[PDB]
RNA sequence: GGGAGACUUGAGUGCAGAAGAGGAGAGUGGAAUUCCAUGUGUAGCGGUGAAAUGCGUAGAUAUAUGGAGGAACACCAGUGGCGAAGGCGGCUCUCUGGUCUGUAACUGACGCUGAGGCUCGAAAGCGUGGGGAGCAAACAGGAUUAGAUACCCUGGUAGUCCACGCCGUAAACGAUGAGUGCUAAGUGUUGGAGGGUUUCCGCCCUUCAGUGCUGCAGCAAACGCAUUAAGCACUCCGCCUGGGGA
């Protein structure tokens, strides 16, 4: 299998059971696909270098995530998050 | 795709057409069928009252569901199949409770595709939503001007609209013909495009083609007599002859907007084109 | 897959160990060749990887060249197992 | 003196944005390699985890 | 790839006397054997000794220089190519320097020198001059 | 040369490692330009050797806020890397080729070259359909000039980008075919490997394969080439036979 982690911004405003549903909801989203989300944390809440969608302030949460490269769990993350408006920004990437 | 056909004649010379591979079965349901009969561009006076317009092959209609209001349960597409009445095909769909139903195909459509309409459904291809619900960016099609009426916008074979953001309660879109202009946020629309692109590249071929059709023949007005249209007259071949080229009833042909200057979708139209 | 080679490898064998031998390594690229051919028909345009793909056809016909001057019977027997021309 | 090879880390997190910060100039710019005494290879490195560092946000673009 | 070793032998030697090397080393084969004891016994080469290794074999030649490190061996010549044989009939046997070089041939009697070749009156193949 | 054996060096596979703008597909980030909208704000801005065209009192340039969208990927960056060549530089992921270094388990010459064929092949160009900010043949205007169908300036279409399909040419160059072996050293640098140290980092020694520079013998008409030969040799291929006409 390959491994993904997964750090993406949840706008600061968010709810805190709000972010807890979205965190859940996302974490399903690989689960389903076929991914296997080895480890979630919400890593830090930070300011931004710059803004981002009118943002300087966020909430970096990992996913470190280990999936078979033909499954489309990252791929349908990658979609959903983008459609989704809470996540401002999201990085995966390989980690070996 | 499209197929061209060997010079075998002259008329079958140039030719193309579609070799209808989407096309999964030739037998329209009869529940959906209705009778249609050719106006020919006739009114209820009796005048041709639309010109070039008769003939050609007979047709059934097909009653398809551009108002996509069945959110109780998804509809699973049976099959696609070619529609006489459009330039697109439709897609056959069973409702999980029995309900038979034609919609437009979207580019893309597969048999056995789980579409869902409503609110609730996620963005997929050939589902169908409020305007409101679908996420900025997102190709469209068979959009409703009011809500509760029906798809009337993007129907045409290829064709697709994109959401562009929300403002009060409509929501910015820029249709196939380019224009910018606000929509009601509660009306609907299906995600994606219409399939069936590649009918803009049929080479029609013949005349006798255009005539199943149901176009009969465009007869140029510079040869006409000057009773018949402003360019008629003259001898032997003719220039325009006048101040800008008109209509068979004086109108300017080349250029002249028509749009009612006083529409009051004017306040709803955001940039023009076309 | 390195998984996939080693089993290929084990079948077509010719005794315990045999990793190298014109047997086992015309499978073995006949295996790869009908992969990459299938990358390539979703990839028309990579012709680089598509390169790599001609050299791995030339050399397995080198091989199978030098498998029937020296054994027919082996050559006969692989082209039957492995379906070749 | 190649600082990485010193602290001994062969992975180089995109998001160590502390170490990052002593590779890159005033106005977020990136130091060379040859200026940091660095080698070839931590470079590349640096330079994928700074890159990654600011499409994220974590480092600034400009200024 | 390498398509002649005896022409590689040959040209061995030929740089190994232009840089004056005080030896040189080759892969052991039965015709380069041959090559080396005649130029031995002819006193071109000082010396030849063969050793047994686990590929085929080595052969090791010391050269000789005369006094005042004079080259003994002027050049090599390689005759018969693979790309073109050099078949010599027993009146065609030819002569290096009017004598003073000589010719290695190889025959049904061995690999043999031109003097020798035409003593037993045979042909062979011309393998090489020295001188 | 032919037949029957044997061998492992060449060749390839296995096993353990290494790097990389190699290729393809779909996404995505920031600076900038241009344009759009609205503040502020008034007389120019722009440009040249000097000017003028041009834009600006219908309020320009500038200026702040955003919005739009196209293209290229600053810093890193390096006779650095990769590719057979053309060429490949933002980041992510999916697919994928090749190369190198070990080990020596495997096969046991299976190799080299390669007419004819086939594939790839910068830029421009062509076809269909897209897209189109900047730049920019053509073209327009202002200058220069004896003239200026130019150099210069202000604009600017095709094109430059994308998908598909053609086209198959370049100073497509190292103006140096490929394979192999041999023949002083010195010094850089790329990716590994081993040892001797070193607490580690690191430094010393050996070596594999690139990449530079310097430089022996040798070669050369000279210029220069010199283990990355144009030196010493063998195999195969392509090609040359005075200039013009061409
Ligand atoms: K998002
Ligand atoms: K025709
Ligand atoms: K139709
Ligand atoms: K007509
Ligand atoms: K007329
Ligand atoms: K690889
Ligand atoms: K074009
Ligand atoms: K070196
Ligand atoms: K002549
Ligand atoms: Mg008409
Ligand atoms: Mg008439
Ligand atoms: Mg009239
Ligand atoms: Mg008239
Ligand atoms: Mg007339
Ligand atoms: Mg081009
Ligand atoms: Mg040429
Ligand atoms: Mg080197």
């Amino acid at each position: 299998d390959t491994k993904y982690e997964i750090m993406y911004i949840i706008r600061p405003n968010i709810d805190e059971e709000a972010k807890t549903a979205l965190v859940e909801r996302f974490d399903t989203i690989l689960k389903d696909n076929g991914a296997e989300v080895i480890e979630s944390k919400d890593w830090e809440k930070r300011r931004l270098a710059y803004e981002m969608n009118g943002f300087r302030e966020g909430i970096y949460h990992i996913v470190n995530v280990t999936s078979p490269s033909t499954a489309g769990a990252i791929n349908e993350f990658d979609r959903l998050a983008k459609i989704n408006d809470d996540i401002i920004r999201h990085m995966i990437v390989k980690v070996e | 795709a499209i197929k061209k056909y060997k010079p075998t004649t002259n008329g079958r010379r140039n030719m193309t057409s579609s070799d209808f591979a989407e096309i999964t079965t030739s037998t329209p349901e009869k529940s959906l069928l209705q009778p249609l009969k050719n106006n020919a561009g006739r009114n209820n006076n009796g005048r041709i009252t639309v010109r070039h317009q008769g003939g050609g092959h007979k047709r059934q209609y097909r009653v398809i569901d551009f108002k996509r209001n069945k959110d109780n349960v998804a509809a699973v597409v049976k099959t696609i199949e070619y529609d006489p009445n459009r330039s697109a095909n439709i897609a056959l769909v069973h409702y999980e409770d029995g309900v038979k139903a034609y919609i437009l195909a979207p580019k893309g459509l597969e048999v056995g595709m789980r579409l869902v309409s409503g609110p609730e459904a996620d963005i997929k291809v050939g589902n169908a939503l409020p305007l409101e619900n679908i996420p900025v960016g997102t190709v469209i099609h068979n959009i409703e001007m009011k809500p509760g009426k029906g798809g009337q916008l993007i129907r045409s074979a290829g064709t697709s609209a994109q959401v562009l953001g929300k403002e009060g309660k409509y929501v910015l879109i820029r249709l196939n013909s380019g224009e910018v202009r606000m929509i009601l946020a509660t009306c609907r629309a299906t995600i994606g495009s219409v399939g069936n692109e590649q009918h803009e590249l049929i080479n029609i071929g013949k005349a006798g083609r255009s005539r199943w059709m149901r176009k009969r023949p465009t007869v140029r007005g510079s040869v006409m007599n000057p009773n018949d249209h402003p360019h008629g007259g003259g001898e032997g071949k003719t220039p325009i002859g006048r101040k800008a080229p008109v209509s068979p009833w004086g109108q300017p042909a080349i250029g002249y907007k028509t749009r009612n200057k006083k529409a009051k979708s004017d306040k709803l139209i955001v940039r023009r084109r076309t | 897959s390195q998984e996939r080679k080693n089993e290929i490898i084990k079948e077509y064998a010719r005794h315990e160990g045999d990793t190298g031998s014109p047997e086992v390594q015309i499978a073995v690229l006949t295996e790869d060749i009908n992969q990459l051919n299938e990358h390539a028909r979703t990839h028309k345009k990579d012709h680089h990887s598509y390169r790599g793909l001609m050299k791995k056809i030339g050399h397995r016909r080198n091989l199978l060249a030098y498998l029937r001057k020296t054994d027919i019977q082996r050559y006969r027997e692989l082209i039957q197992r492995l379906g070749l021309r | 003196v190649d600082y990485i090879a010193a602290n001994h880390i062969e992975y180089i997190d995109y998001k160590d944005t502390e170490l990052l910060k002593r590779f890159i100039s005033e106005r977020g710019k990136i130091l060379p390699r040859r200026v940091t005494g660095t080698g070839a290879k931590n470079q590349r490195k640096l330079t994928i985890a700074i890159k990654r560092a600011r499409i994220m946000g974590l480092l600034p673009f400009v200024s | 790839v390498m398509t002649d070793p005896i022409a590689d032998f040959l040209t061995r030697i030929r740089n190994a006397n232009m840089v004056k090397h005080e030896t040189l080393e080759v892969p052991a084969s039965k015709i380069k054997r041959d090559i080396a004891e005649i130029l031995k016994r002819e006193g071109f080469i000082r010396d030849v000794e063969y050793i047994e290794d686990d590929k085929q074999g080595v052969i090791r030649v010391f050269l000789k220089y005369g006094k005042n490190e004079e080259r003994v061996i002027t050049n090599l010549k390689r005759i018969s190519k693979p790309g073109l044989r050099a078949y010599v009939k027993a009146d065609e046997v030819p002569k290096v320097l009017n004598g003073l070089g000589i010719a290695i041939i190889s025959t049904s009697e061995g690999v043999i020198t031109d003097k020798e070749a035409r003593a037993k009156n045979i042909g062979g193949e011309v393998i090489a001059y020295v001188w």
